[PDB]
């Protein structure tokens, strides 16, 4: 029948990365970031335990936005109350803490799993560049 | 703007006769001249604030960690400590008279814990209305009637979060603003405040500067009795 298809035995090793968002578009970078963090790009992806990796984003405020969706695309957040719809533009998020928008964009492609909660906790979206994570000696790579 | 406040204990309710024969209700609060426990600057702490320590007690009468910190900080053991946001114009470890902060006719706001009604009905908590009781009105007499929130899979078939129903009323910290300052007593550092103010007579009440009327002062004088022999 089979060679008894194998996986890992909770032998996961994860590395830290440094990426700066200054000229890359939202979606086409977010898809690859999600692929990296979920373990999609790995050769021996083991969904049973994990095959993902960590993520740090530096200077998300300088990320580029495309076309008219800056002033045209609007995102809604609903609190469970009457009139809880908060409908804000992409440029509105630029005038605000924009890293959460990228966080939500990445989460939107996350499959409905009991591990996506821990796949997304390894993503640290920062508007700044200086933080305590720089002392962990990340495996520096970017532009995925 | 920068918020200036002072803490005190209410001791009773009375009234006074202001100028031009106006009977003004008086809340009497002995304000304690406090000594700030710390100041959080806008640069080192990234936001303006000042933690005040008030209701002074004995070191033996205070629990070990905080009284030891007070002694190491060369401060006095006090019953309560509270931070006031947006206040760095003062220094750390001072004895301050609030007379220089609030004036005779300044408008302030008061944060106080209201008298606890506990678990009360929405008839009083949310002030519902009830009409005639004659001609047959069913069992209840203090009720709300309809709680229509969706029947059948069409409209809601649920109950709304954040609804206004019966529950905990009173025993909660609320702020009332834009009330006049009436009376000062520098002999014992006590204040007489116009209107009606929450807070039990004996509890802790904070009186801070109103941010709707920061520098709105008015001429206020007290009508001493004209009947003098």
């Amino acid at each position: 029948k089979t060679s008894m298809l194998t996986k890992e035995q909770a032998n996961k090793r994860r590395q830290w990365y440094i990426v700066d968002a200054a000229g890359l578009v939202l979606g086409k970078l977010a898809v690859k970031a999600a692929d990296l963090i979920r373990g999609k790009n790995k050769v021996d992806f083991t969904p049973n335990q994990d095959c993902g990796d960590y993520l740090i984003i530096i200077n998300s405020d300088q990320v580029v936005l495309t076309g008219n969706k800056k002033e045209n695309e609007f995102w809604y957040h609903h609190s469970q109350y009457i009139g809880g719809i908060k409908k804000v533009s992409g440029r509105d998020m630029l005038k605000k803490q924009s890293d959460k928008l990228v966080y939500n964009a990445v989460k939107g492609m996350l499959p409905d799993n009991r591990l996506s909660r821990r796949w997304i906790t390894k993503v640290h979206v920062f508007k700044g560049d200086k933080h305590n994570m720089e002392a962990q000696k990340p495996t520096t790579l970017n532009w995925s | 703007m920068e918020i200036r406040g002072i803490f005190g204990v209410k001791v009773g309710m009375s009234q006074v006769f202001t100028t031009n024969n106006e009977r003004l209700p008086i809340t009497v609060i002995y304000c304690e001249p406090n000594q700030v426990a710390g100041v959080k600057t806008e640069a080192k702490d990234k936001y303006s604030a000042t933690l005040l320590s008030f209701d002074t007690v004995e070191n033996k009468k205070l629990n070990k960690p905080q009284q030891g910190f007070f002694e190491k900080n060369n401060l006095k053991p006090t019953k309560h400590l509270q931070e006031i946001r947006n206040m760095t114009g003062f220094e750390m470890g001072q004895q301050i008279t609030p007379q220089n902060l609030f004036q005779v006719g300044e408008y302030v706001d008061v944060s106080a814990i209201s008298k606890g009604r506990g678990f009360t009905g929405a008839i009083k908590r949310w002030n519902f209305k009830i009409g005639p009781l004659g001609h047959g009105a069913g069992y209840p007499h203090r009720f709300q009637g309809s709680v229509q929130a969706g029947r059948g899979g069409a409209s809601a078939q649920r109950v709304f979060k954040g609804k206004k129903m019966s529950g905990h009323y009173g025993h909660e910290k609320v702020t009332v603003q834009n009330l006049r300052i009436v009376g000062f007593d520098e002999a014992n550092m006590l204040v007489l405040v116009s209107g009606a103010i929450a807070g039990p007579e004996g509890g802790v009440v904070l009186i801070r500067t109103a941010k709707k009327k920061p520098g709105v002062v008015k001429p206020i004088e007290l009508a001493v009795q004209t009947e003098k022999a």
